[PDB]
RNA sequence: GAAAUUGGGCGCAAUAGAUAUAGUACCGCAAGGGAAAGAUGAAAAAUACCAAGCAUAAUAUAGCAAGGACUAACCCCUAUACCUUCUGAUGAAUUAACUAGAAAUAACUUUGCAAGGAGAGCCAAAGCUAAGACCCCCGAAACCAGACGA
RNA sequence: GCCUGGUGAUAGCUGGUUGUCCAAGAUAGAAUCUUAGUUCAACUUUAAAUUUGCCCACAGAACCAAAUCCCCUU
RNA sequence: ACCUCGGAGCAGAACCCAACCUCCGAGCAGUACAUGCUAAGACUUCACCAGUCAAAGCGAACCUCAAUUGAUCCAAUAACUUGACCAACGGAACAAGUUACCCUAGGG
């Protein structure tokens, strides 16, 4: 042997000091950690995709929840308070939902409101006055 | 590395004492197919790439870029103020520590590279007291290199040595391409 | 130099400082990792990955490139033909004005390499130089040159300007001596003696139209008078100069060497020249 | 657990050392000693590769025509089977052709 | 055995650590540990927190009474901290009962008492002395230092920066480090 | 061919290739054409002129013969009264 | 991995900007080879920069050992009584910088 | 594939290096094959922490055994083991150690010098000299020579 | 037969080829005792020199469908 | 049954395009003896090897067919030239049957 490998003993725990929370010799054998290490940490950056979506679904219960307790339903509440140009996010819409139930009433209010303007404006068709709440503000 | 030799090697799967016959049929037992208990993958087998003899790591850089490698080393020494000349080695005692003494009072260096002319022409003073020391070296105008500028932190010449170097390094910028080599006779060179 | 003083201000240069320049050391490839080595540059399981693709040529059955064309003789008698280097009078020209090659002695082929106008190497078989008219307009020197062959118009070129051509002849053993002189007086044998041209040669040394070393003294000048009226210019006669007494000097046939004699031994040490004075050497010798 | 529980003694090297001091001197000899000796008279070494270098084979085929009729008697086999040996592995085996 | 040093060190500072976690040695002090100057890092101690103290003052701030007593102990082989700590808890008090009578009128005085007591308890004020580095540079007998202690020493701080630089600045002090607990 | 031979540990050149190439100084092989001298009875004379050409090489025949032969045959030559002399320096190309 | 590591809930130390901003740093401990390779950066670093960035910080303090060492350190202490031990190993000046800057701006 | 001619260690350190502590033990009728292994200290007239495997400490619905997470180990959700061979069956109980890319023709990059280069030989119509950088491991049936065997 | 040697036999066949990170990168064929392989080409890669490449409009490409070739502009 | 070369379809309109795909054929004959010599520029069977076309020139007069074929080495010959059903037609200078005794390395 010229030059044989003296420092071993560290690239075994730098594998291995991932997988001291498995079951079963994975947690001891390097060869079957490896394959349990790199699968591992492939699952890990695979699921911030999954993190943002599940989020978002979560979301999405919660903001039909609190809306069916106001009788609207989901695409009802997110149609119509876009339409009054009130661009607030789904996680800001189900903590509201969470913690702040009267202003998620109003919001619901505010939603149910415009639904019915947008109703009764696309019912008497032509030339009339448009909703109070129907307006938009002109950015230039 | 031109000097250098090395002397490592070891013993293919042939050169590996004994080993000639099959261990084992082809086929028949549960075992890998063996040829020989001295393959590379046994213990005690061959090396498979191993050093192989003395080999030796000899080659000649042109010599105008030894030459040249030379003056580098002494102009760099002489920028970096590490150049000292003398008129000639001749101490007034011939004991080491006059000799550390002095180096240490004119702010030399640990280690210091005396250069006489000759060999034989060396003062007995400087042969006595450099003799003992480590890193006070003495070596002939003809012994100069560059490991040892390098290795040494200050360079001590006499004017002989230098009219010397500037002859002889000097030469090889207008020379001739040679016929022969200069071992051999010529119009004008010793 | 600012860049010696940019060394003052910088640590000493050491063996720990040392560095090559950066393009010197490409690093080595080795098979080891993900991308230098898991087929390790070989491919797929063939039979140039196993290690045995077949030899140079071999086209892998169909008969190959370098036996379907017919045996022809470009190169067949290579090593027996004679080669001549070709020296032009540009090159001389050259050489004579920067003191390399001095026109006011005889020019032989050792002055030639000894100027290092001439790389010339007896084996692959040159047998000498030949002159080129390269330069012929614009070479303005009077010398006295002996060159193995000479093209007409260089030969008109020399001896427009008040110059002697001659072309002598040697031996690889005659040119090899002459070359490298002192390599020879360091092998302790004594001077031999040139020998004549082959029979194919000899009728190009006899002639005087190429001014041949073996040809009358006799008839030069009709050859000289001939070049003169054929290329215009009134031929100039060497014999009124004073350079003439050099101008005239020849080497006979059977010396290698200008001022010696064969079977002259030359001691390089203590500088003599030990001469033979038995009988039969001297007609070995002199023969 | 190959790996050694204590640290092992130091490595106490002398750099000035009477080899080290004195490396490289006469290196060039050629060029300041009126090129009387070449570096290459300066290497010790096995007679076979003083002042040359080739590959294995090279060393090889060297070893034997320069030293190999005083070879003892098995490493000369030894030595003309790694001839026999290379000489099949340069020749007929490899990537590049 | 293979050859080299630096695995052989690398392992051996590994053994060091795995000797660390399986028996810990007992905390010592940070000022018998390496790189302390306790004059330097007073004025740390003082910069930090955006004031300034008459240094001396704050240097009387934090000795203890058990810590003289004890070092007289260890002569046979200063001014205390109890004026200042007097001095600085009767001020917070009377502080955080202004603040707390004026951002809560209704409260009955009892619950003030005890807002009043929670703000100035030991848990609170060892909570904060303890990421303030005044532990650090408490002059006292025991290692850690006893929570009774460490509460003296911080109303002995606040007591020091009141002789410093006026009740104004210490009411400020009061608000943003025991009001915001 | 033998990249390392058994005496010289040096390579080889293949003596068919010499036998029927020319190498000129600046890098190309010439060669005569196969069958020049075959069935001349059953040729047109166009044929027959193209057969007796002397035709250069590819550049990959140049480079696989180059391979195959050693610098000893990549060499200047200053012969005598040499016909192929004034085809071995390259002019006049603009790459 | 989220599961192998532990976690926590995001915090400050004393609610940090409620009253007042706090430095949570508190010391740093710098120690530097005189003669060594790895140490070159580290040395031009308190040549240079250290002098400027302890007064751009008061409340910090710096202690430089330049001890022979063979890979230097910085040894970040925090208000909380948290240490963390970084290398300045064979960097660069700018490199400690941002290094140094980036341990006075955490807790 | 000529000839004339020319003229101590940038080693190994107990699976390494010798097969070698020994051609011993063992195997074979025989020729012949052929091992393994030891570690205190100045004195024996001074008797820690680390592989796999286990134990301390068996188990709880569900599923390539994880990942996202989470107050919470599991429960929820996502997720067709690795190598190799095919366009898309093979091998591996596990740990430790050992175990597989060897050539500088030409080109390129970097120096030196430059119509010359090279420390003879060789090349040269900007070349030549020097360096760097490219070419694996295991596995038959066989054939031949000489022994040992009824 | 078996052993030792030649012998590291040979194997176009099976199996195997060990740090990191980035980049560019896949489908015409012709010969061959050749179709389990090689050689040339095509494709691929790097470096270099230069000047056009790709897409395309009129016009144009034979007698006995979809389209393509060619091709300035852009 | 086939193995090389050519024509047509496949493959309708530049080129190319397979099959143990569909149909025809070839392995010459005839005439001329400038079927002399040279030489710009091109095409090209998807490489190479082979193949094709050719103005001007010198010298003279005043080729048809589609395929109609064979490398190198070697022979024969003073030379010019000539030499294979080398048809397995890119051709090894000359080598058959069989093994339920087969054997090994592999593939399905
Ligand atoms: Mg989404
Ligand atoms: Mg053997
Ligand atoms: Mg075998
Ligand atoms: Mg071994
Ligand atoms: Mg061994
Ligand atoms: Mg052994
Ligand atoms: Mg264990
Ligand atoms: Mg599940
Ligand atoms: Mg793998
Ligand atoms: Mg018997
Ligand atoms: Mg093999
Ligand atoms: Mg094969
Ligand atoms: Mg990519
Ligand atoms: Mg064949
Ligand atoms: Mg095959
Ligand atoms: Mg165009
Ligand atoms: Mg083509
Ligand atoms: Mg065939
Ligand atoms: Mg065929």
């Amino acid at each position: 042997l010229r030059n044989r490998v003296t420092d071993r003993y560290f690239r075994i725990q730098e594998v291995l000091k991932h997988a001291r929370h498995f079951r079963g010799r994975k947690n001891r054998c390097y060869r079957l950690a490896v394959r349990t290490v790199i699968r591992a940490f492939v699952k890990c950056t695979k699921a911030r995709y999954l993190k943002k979506k599940n989020m978002r679904t979560l979301w999405i219960n919660r903001i039909t929840a609190a809306s069916q307790e106001h009788g609207l339903k989901y695409p009802a509440l997110i149609g119509n308070l876009v339409k009054c140009q009130v661009e607030l996010n789904r996680k800001v819409l189900a903590d509201l939902a969470i913690y702040e139930p009267k202003t998620f009433k109003s919001l619901a209010a505010l939603a149910s409101r415009r639904r019915h303007e947008g109703f009764a404006a696309a019912l008497g068709d032509g030339k009339e006055p448009e909703g109070i709440f129907s307006r938009v503000v002109q950015y230039h | 590395n031109f000097k250098r030799i090395s002397y490592a090697k070891t013993k293919t799967r042939a050169e590996v004492r004994g080993g000639g016959r099959k261990p084992w049929p082809q086929k028949g037992t549960g075992r890998a197919r063996h040829g020989s208990i001295r393959s590379p993958l046994w213990r005690g087998g061959g090396v498979a790439h191993g050093p192989r003899g003395p080999t030796s790591y000899y080659y000649m850089l042109p010599m105008k870029v030894r030459a040249l490698g030379l003056k580098v080393a002494l102009t760099v020494k002489l920028a970096q103020d590490d150049l000292h000349i003398m008129d000639s080695l001749e101490l007034p005692t011939g004991d080491p520590q006059y000799l550390t003494e002095l180096a240490h009072y004119r702010r030399w260096g640990d280690s210091v590279l005396l250069v006489d002319l000759t060999h034989e022409e060396m003062p007995q003073s400087i042969v006595e007291a450099t003799s003992r020391l480590k890193t006070f070296n003495l070596i002939p105008a003809v012994g100069l290199n560059v490991h040892s500028m390098l290795k040494h932190q200050t360079l001590v010449l006499t004017l002989p040595t230098v009219a010397f170097l500037e002859d002889k390094l000097l030469w090889q910028d207008s020379r001739y391409r040679p016929l022969y080599p200069f071992s051999l006779p010529y119009s004008d060179f010793p | 130099a600012r860049a010696l003083d940019l060394l003052r201000g910088l640590p000493r240069v050491s063996l720990a400082n040392l560095k090559p320049n950066p393009g010197s050391k490409k690093p080595e490839r080795r098979p080891r990792g993900r991308r230098r080595g898991r087929k390790c540059g070989r491919g797929h399981k063939g039979e140039r990955q196993r290690g045995t693709r077949p030899r140079l040529g071999f086209e892998g059955g169909q008969t190959p490139f370098y036996i379907r064309i017919p045996k022809y003789g470009f190169n067949e008698g290579h090593s027996f033909r004679r080669q001549y280097k070709p020296l032009s009078l540009n090159r001389l020209q050259y050489l004579i004005d920067l003191g390399r090659v001095d026109p006011s002695q005889p020019i032989d082929l050792t002055q030639l390499v000894n100027g290092r106008g001439v790389t010339i190497q007896p084996l692959k078989r040159d047998y000498g130089v030949q002159l080129v008219e390269e330069g012929a307009d614009t070479f303005t020197a009077k010398v006295n040159i002996e060159v193995q062959l000479a093209s007409e118009l260089a030969i008109a070129a020399i001896e427009k300007n008040g110059g002697v051509v001659t072309t002598a002849f040697y031996d690889p053993r005659s040119l090899d001596i002459v070359c490298k002189p002192v390599p020879f007086f360091l092998r302790g044998q004594p001077i031999p003696k040139r020998m004549l041209p082959p029979e194919e040669l000899v009728p190009y040394y006899t002639d005087a139209k190429n001014r041949g070393y073996l040809a009358d003294p006799a008839k030069f000048p009709e050859a000289r008078l001939e070049l003169a009226r054929k290329y215009g210019y009134i031929l100039p006669d060497i014999t009124k100069d004073e350079l003439f007494k050099m101008l005239c000097t020849r080497k006979d046939p059977r010396q290698i060497f200008f001022g010696l004699a064969p079977g002259w031994v030359v001691n390089m040490a203590d500088k003599k020249i030990l001469k033979p004075t038995d009988e039969n050497l001297l007609k070995y010798y002199t023969s | 657990i190959g790996i050694r529980l204590t640290l092992p003694p130091p490595k106490v090297v002398d750099r000035w050392n009477e080899k080290r001091a004195m490396f490289g001197v006469y290196d060039n000899i050629g060029i300041l000693g009126n090129f009387e000796k070449h570096p290459k008279e300066l290497i010790r070494g096995p007679i076979w590769l003083r002042g040359w270098k080739g590959n294995e084979l090279q060393r090889c085929i060297r070893k034997r025509k320069m030293v190999g009729s005083r070879m003892f008697a098995d490493d000369l086999h030894n030595l003309n089977k790694r001839i026999r040996y290379l000489y099949k592995h340069f020749n007929r085996h490899g990537k590049f052709r | 055995v293979k050859k080299g040093f630096r695995a052989a060190f690398r392992f051996q500072k590994e053994l060091e650590r795995q000797r660390l976690l399986r028996c810990p040695p007992p905390p010592v002090r940070r000022s018998e540990k390496p790189n302390w100057d306790y004059h330097a890092e007073i004025q740390a101690f003082g910069h930090r927190l955006q004031e300034n103290f008459s240094l001396d003052l704050l240097k009387t701030a934090f000795v203890n009474s058990c810590y003289i007593k004890s070092e007289e102990a260890k002569r046979q082989q200063l001014k205390s901290n109890q004026e200042l700590s007097e001095q600085g808890t009767s001020f917070s008090q009377t502080c955080l009962t202004q603040f707390l009578e004026d951002e809560y009128p209704d409260m009955p005085t009892e619950g003030i008492k005890n807002l009043v007591d929670f703000l100035t308890g030991e848990e609170v004020v060892c909570h904060v002395a303890r990421n303030l580095a005044v532990e650090q540079l408490t002059l006292s007998e025991e290692f850690p230092v006893p929570p009774a202690v460490l509460q003296q020493t911080f109303f002995a701080v606040i007591g020091a920066l009141l002789q410093s630089s006026g009740p104004e600045r210490t009411a400020l002090f009061i608000r943003d480090f025991l009001i915001t607990q | 061919l033998t990249y390392f031979s058994a005496r010289k540990g040096k390579r080889k050149t293949v003596k068919a290739v010499i036998d029927r190439f020319l190498r000129l100084h600046c890098g190309l092989w010439v060669r005569r054409k196969a069958g020049y001298k075959k069935k001349l009875w059953k040729k047109t004379p166009a044929r027959k002129k193209r057969l007796r050409e002397f035709v250069f090489c590819n550049k990959t025949q140049s480079k696989l013969l180059d391979k195959m032969t050693t610098s000893f045959w990549k060499r200047r030559n200053w012969y005598v009264d040499d016909p192929y002399q004034k085809y071995h320096d390259r002019t006049n190309l603009k790459v | 991995t989220a599961r192998g590591t532990p976690s926590r809930f995001l915090a400050s130390v004393l609610h940090n900007g409620l009253g007042r901003y706090v430095q949570q740093l508190q010391r740093l401990s710098f120690s530097v080879s005189r003669d060594g390779a790895s140490s070159r950066g580290a040395r031009e670093f308190v040549e240079r920069e250290v002098i400027d960035f302890a007064r751009r910080n008061p409340g910090v303090v710096i202690y430089v050992n330049s001890r022979p060492c063979c890979v230097p350190r910085v040894v970040a202490e925090y208000l909380n009584g948290a240490v963390r031990e970084e290398s300045i190993h064979c960097k660069s000046v700018e490199e400690i910088s941002t290094l140094v800057q980036k341990l006075a701006d955490q807790s």
